[PDB]
């Protein structure tokens, strides 16, 4: 999910 | 302890005969004059932070490519609501507040309070949608589904319908806009019982709608992400840069929460303290204590989602150094 994280700018 | 008319309620009794409209008179009587320079000050505080960093945020969108993703257009949305807090209220106020009272009488009173109310409204539908967004995107809870371009739009007019059934009854016969506090902002009325246009309901679907319902989605999305986060590092604790992840995760979401509720929790619970022990003697500056949270938001939202971005940040110190960085 370190792929979606960076999409929504959480990490 | 008041004094009515046909388009206002100034919390000030009148036994002195000292009591003009708000749209008319300078209302020194229910504060000093100190007092109205101090509301002007904050205003243009809230002008000179609140215009800089929410601009901005569309100026770097506008130079870097990076930024200019589906998954970021809310962001830019809550930047516009930002803006129409700033220059549909926040200046207005400190024109007005400089003369003492509301110089442009009650269609400026219907203006000045719907925009106001729609850009804080845009705000809050961009928060509640951004968590969506987050929940769907990051907890995986559809088969087959990614986030594209025409969601994104979607949830952004959903933002505005949502603002717009939210600002709009006041101005044709549900609720009503009237100057609050020291009469020099307007907003919706919640501090008289005005059966002409049924304020009582117009309150409980405010209440209801627009808070428990934005309370409970954000909270739901952001408890399933903190969730989700934390089941994957725990399958995943060879890799440090996961636990890196959950932690941050974490950290932000308590932020955005508890920002959440310093925002819009003192306006709910005011108002509904104003409509449930209604009414009563209500200094104009216990008046302006939730609207003062509320209205600082346009200053830290931005500052939370969009300064607290790692790809936004980079790209706003490339563009204010000019170059590098
Ligand atoms: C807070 O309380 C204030 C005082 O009770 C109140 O102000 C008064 O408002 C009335 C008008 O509704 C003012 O009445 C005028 O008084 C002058 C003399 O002092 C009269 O000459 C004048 O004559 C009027 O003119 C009409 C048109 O030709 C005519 O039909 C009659 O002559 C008619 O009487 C008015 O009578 C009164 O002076 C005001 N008081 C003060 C102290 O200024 C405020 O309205 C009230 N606040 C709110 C928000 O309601
Ligand atoms: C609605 C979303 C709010 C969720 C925030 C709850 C965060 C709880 O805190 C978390 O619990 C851990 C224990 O596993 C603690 O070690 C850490 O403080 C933190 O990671
Ligand atoms: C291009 O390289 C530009 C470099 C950045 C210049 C340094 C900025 C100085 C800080 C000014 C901010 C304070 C303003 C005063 C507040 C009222
Ligand atoms: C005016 C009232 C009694 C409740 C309003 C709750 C607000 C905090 C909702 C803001 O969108």
């Amino acid at each position: 999910i370190l792929e979606n994280l960076k999409d929504v700018g959480l990490f | 302890n008041g004094t009515e008319g046909p388009n206002f309620y100034v919390p000030f009794s009148n036994k002195t005969g000292v009591v003009r409209s708000p749209f008319e008179a300078p209302q020194y009587y229910l504060a000093e004059p100190w007092q109205f320079s101090m509301l002007a000050a904050y205003m243009f505080l809230l002008i000179m932070l609140g215009f800089p960093i929410n601009f901005l945020t569309l100026y770097v969108t506008v130079q870097h490519k990076k930024l200019r993703t589906p998954l970021n257009y809310i962001l830019l949305n809550l930047a516009v609501a930002d803006l129409f807090m700033v220059f549909g209220g926040f200046t207005t106020t400190l024109y007005t507040s400089l003369h003492g009272y509301f110089v442009f009488g009650p269609t400026g009173c219907n203006l000045e309070g719907f925009f106001a109310t729609l850009g804080g409204e845009i705000a809050l539908w961009s928060l509640v949608v951004l968590a969506i967004e987050r929940y769907v995107v990051v907890c995986k809870p559809m088969s087959n589904f990614r986030f594209g371009e025409n969601h994104a739009i979607m949830g952004v007019a959903f933002t505005w319908v949502m603002a717009l059934a939210c600002a709009a009854p006041p101005l044709v016969g549900w609720s009503r806009y009237i100057p609050e506090g020291m009469q020099c902002s307007c907003g919706i009325d919640y501090y008289t019982p005005h059966e002409e246009t049924n304020n009582e309901s117009f309150v409980i679907y405010m209440f209801v709608v627009h808070f428990i319902i934005p309370l409970i989605v954000i909270f739901f999305c952001y408890g399933q992400l903190v969730f989700t986060v934390k089941e994957a590092a725990a399958q995943q604790q060879e890799s440090a840069t996961t636990q890196k992840a959950e932690k941050e995760v974490t950290r932000m979401v308590i932020i955005m929460v508890i920002a959440f509720l310093i925002c819009w929790l003192p306006y709910a619970g005011v108002a509904f303290y104003i409509f449930t022990h209604q009414g009563s003697d209500f200094g104009p500056i216990f008046m302006t204590i939730p609207a003062f949270f509320a209205k600082t938001s346009a200053v830290y939202n931005p500052v939370i989602y969009i300064m607290m971005n790692k790809q936004f940040r980079n790209c706003m110190v490339t563009t204010l150094c000019c170059g590098k960085n």
